[PDB]
DNA sequence: TCTGGGTGGTGGCCGTTTTCGTTGTTTTTTTCTGTCTCGTGCCAGGAGACTAGGGAGTAATCCCCTTGGCGGTTAAAACGCGGGGGACA
DNA sequence: CCCGCGTTTTAACCGCCAAGGGGATTACTCCCTAGTCTCCTGGCACGAGACAGAAAAAAACAACGAAAACGGCCACCACCCAGA
């Protein structure tokens, strides 16, 4: 008899989209982030130590090139009149930039 | 690659004069070890981490001749005298004797007739519905020519006859109760697999609480005086067992001092496990039950090993018919306190004056006899 | 260390997809993501530690993370360099 | 490794120190004692203690050593 | 005996297979021509032998900061329910 | 199927403490590289010759598109069984 408040689907989307264009801070948690880097280095080199710069450039980078690959994924998903990314985007947007084969 | 040859290699006649061994090579550097090959010392690593920055004497191979062959006691024999992974029957995993054709996968002891392991068919096994779908050809009337014609063979029973037709064309399945008849009683509850649980059953614990607990933490409030938070946690108050009527911690300077405490399950009294006569907590299998409540089985000796039970807990068709009160009114046990399965509502003074007249006119009985 | 791509949870692929300017995102999205990510810290790390051995250190330095980006082409500021 | 395996109740000792050894946990021992003397007040003498700790000092030129350790603490800090 | 339902046979329509001719392309033998490969001769860049200097290897010291761990707070991640708008046929 | 909202749980984050590996620097010393003169032989330019390949014409064959035949599905008629 009354109802909650739902904000109708892609509302709460395009707010998300605004407030994380207006910000800078790192998205990505920087633990799960760092654990991921050293699991990675692991395999490269035993015993490597990281200087927290050295984690945080790193995740800068990262955060950095997905956002570009989410731009260019996004244009590919309107390009086929569609409103979702779907995995088939993400891999036309890698091929263009040359990345995958 | 050499071929594997046989080692005995005879030369003229079978004299064997010339032997090959089997290169060895593999079983020899197999990394097998519980770290690095074998015939392989410490690797550098290990060095580096695990470092610090007589033989006349034994007497070993003296034992062959002092070891007697010992031969006693009875001694003489006593002569004498693509495919799925669980089982679509139970629902659940083990070994599958999968269909070649069907999708389908059953236990080898949830099929019909039951197969034995070592004793199958062998060759190619077909479900039930694949061997009714090849029976069928799936077209309806010939399907109908066979099941009309299945109806009147058995007008004996045609009451029940397209029961009887359809169990051919289904696999083997499980016996489960329908919810309907569970509903009738909230407190029970099916488990993960079909472990049919009830309300005297412990919630499980999740692996973080268990595999991932630091040392004084789970079944570890046995190791040290750090669960001294045996205080109410509600309240903040201390929580005292039923009979010693005291909760006992110590201090951090005296933990041997302290006596561990627990809380019923069903009813939240502490308890000292020194109280009530128990080696552990209990943190697994079933909820706890203090030595408080009222029995649920009630076996009688008279043998007459006469069982009473507790009727289990009806939905809200549960009814409650009031007494009268007084003397008489025999309930079975099932009782609800008030200041067909029909749950009796005994008061409170009721309860006195039947315990006062049991004992007394017990007393005149045993008088006379 | 086991598992740690996960720890790239699905609503932080979702914040870098909303800073990205997509509004609606495919379930199967967060799977292909960790693997792009992956393959991109490959990479990465591969000519970090490679400059770090080749400076005989066993700590990788910010500065080789900086100079492994600019070899592959995305210069980064703000770390030095 | 072989003298720290056998170290299980020092080896959570230094952290379990921070925790019980605290305002909080003195006065709730004390406390407790005091409950469980009115609990037995409750349901038996009501009228007798006078007292929850006994703490006992057998040996002097113990302080003297807690006074030395005290001092070096003040001198470094 | 008549009507309805189901099965079997015959006819019609649709789909698939083949069946055929037609271009387009590939393969094969002959021709011939111009660039690849080899040789000759000269020269200038590489080699050899030697001296001088300092860049870097190596040892020693030290002081940062990277690692580890631990506890408390709570923000974020997860799991679930529900619906509608978007994918897609 | 994915967004939105809500409990519920997890662990990230902060902060604080303890330890030491390894970055960073300094001093010593030598072995490696630059530099230079003399020697020469490998590489380059030029000339040549001939055979690998381009071309080409002709035949073979190997992808593209129509009517008949076979098979499958649907409709209609005939026969048999069941019901009225
Ligand atoms: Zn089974
Ligand atoms: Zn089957
Ligand atoms: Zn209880
Ligand atoms: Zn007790």
């Amino acid at each position: 008899v009354k109802k909650p408040h739902r904000y109708r689907p892609g509302t709460v989307a395009l707010r998300e989209i605004r407030r994380y264009q207006k910000s800078t801070e790192l998205l990505i948690r920087k633990l799960p982030f760092q654990r991921l880097v050293r699991e990675i280095a692991q395999d490269f080199k035993t015993d490597l130590r990281f200087q927290s710069s050295a984690v945080m450039a790193l995740q800068e980078a990262s955060e950095a090139y997905l956002v570009a690959l989410f731009e260019d994924t996004n244009l590919c998903a309107i390009h086929a009149k569609r409103v979702t990314i779907m995995p088939k985007d993400i891999q036309l947007a890698r091929r263009i930039r040359g990345e995958r084969a | 690659e050499e071929e594997p040859k046989e080692l005995l290699e005879k030369d003229s006649k079978g004299n064997i004069i010339k032997l090959n061994e089997p290169s060895t090579i593999s079983e020899d550097s197999k990394v097998s070890v519980t770290g690095l090959p074998l015939n392989k010392g410490p690797s550098e690593k290990i060095k580096r981490e695990s470092l610090w920055n007589n033989r006349n004497d034994l007497k070993t191979f003296l034992t062959e001749n002092m070891t007697e062959e010992s031969n006693i006691r009875s001694t003489i024999g006593w002569n004498g005298d693509e495919n799925e992974d669980f089982c679509s029957a139970c629902n659940q995993s083990g070994s599958f004797l999968c269909c070649d054709t069907c999708p389908k996968s059953f236990h080898f002891l949830c099929l019909d007739p039951p197969i034995d392991p070592n004793n199958l068919p062998k060759g190619d096994w077909h479900c039930n519905e694949c061997k009714f779908k090849i029976f069928i050809n799936n077209s309806m009337a010939t399907l109908k020519k066979i099941e009309s014609n299945f109806i009147k063979q058995n007008n004996n029973v045609k009451i029940f006859a397209k029961l009887l037709f359809n169990i051919d064309s289904h696999n083997p399945k499980q016996f489960q109760l329908p919810n309907y008849i569970k509903e009738t009683f909230p407190a029970v509850k099916t488990g993960s697999r079909g472990q049919y649980s009830d309300e005297n059953d412990k919630i499980p614990l999740t692996d973080r609480q268990l595999f991932n607990t630091s040392y004084g933490q789970s079944i570890t409030k046995l190791d040290s005086y750090n669960p001294d938070t045996h205080i109410d946690s509600n309240s903040g108050k201390f929580l005292i067992c039923y009979k010693c009527n005291q909760t006992r911690l110590g201090s951090w300077s005296h933990p041997e001092n302290s006596r561990l405490i627990m809380t019923c399950d069903y009813c939240q009294t502490p308890w000292h496990l020194d109280c009530v006569p128990r080696a552990s907590f209990k943190n697994l299998g079933s909820k706890w039950k203090c030595p408080l409540h009222s029995p649920t089985k009630v076996y009688k000796k008279i043998v007459n090993y006469k069982v009473w039970k507790k009727q289990r807990l009806i939905n809200k068709n549960q009814l409650y018919y009031e007494p009268l009160q007084k003397i008489g009114y025999q309930n079975n046990g099932n009782i609800q306190i008030i200041p067909d399965f029909k749950i009796t509502q005994i008061d409170e003074n009721s309860i006195k004056y039947d315990f006062f007249d049991k004992i007394y006119k017990s007393k005149m009985v045993q008088k006379r006899k | 260390l086991r598992d740690n791509i996960q720890g790239i949870t699905k609503p932080a692929i979702r914040r870098l997809a909303r800073r990205g300017g997509v509004k609606r995102i495919s379930g199967l999205i967060y799977e292909e993501t960790r693997g792009v990510l992956k393959v991109f810290l490959e990479n990465v790390i591969r000519d970090a530690v490679t400059y770090t051995e080749h400076a005989k250190r066993k700590t990788v330095t910010a500065m080789d993370v900086v100079y492994a980006l600019k070899r592959q082409g995305r210069t980064l500021y703000g770390f030095g360099g | 490794v072989f003298f720290k395996s056998l170290d299980h109740l020092g080896l959570t000792f230094k952290q379990a120190d921070k925790k019980l050894l605290t305002t909080k946990q003195l006065i709730s021992e004390i406390s407790s004692i005091k409950v469980d003397q009115t609990n037995k007040k409750i349901h038996w003498l009501t009228p007798k203690p006078k007292s929850q700790l006994d703490f006992d000092f057998p040996d002097k030129n113990i302080f003297y050593d807690i006074l030395c350790l005290a001092d070096t603490f003040i001198t470094h800090t």
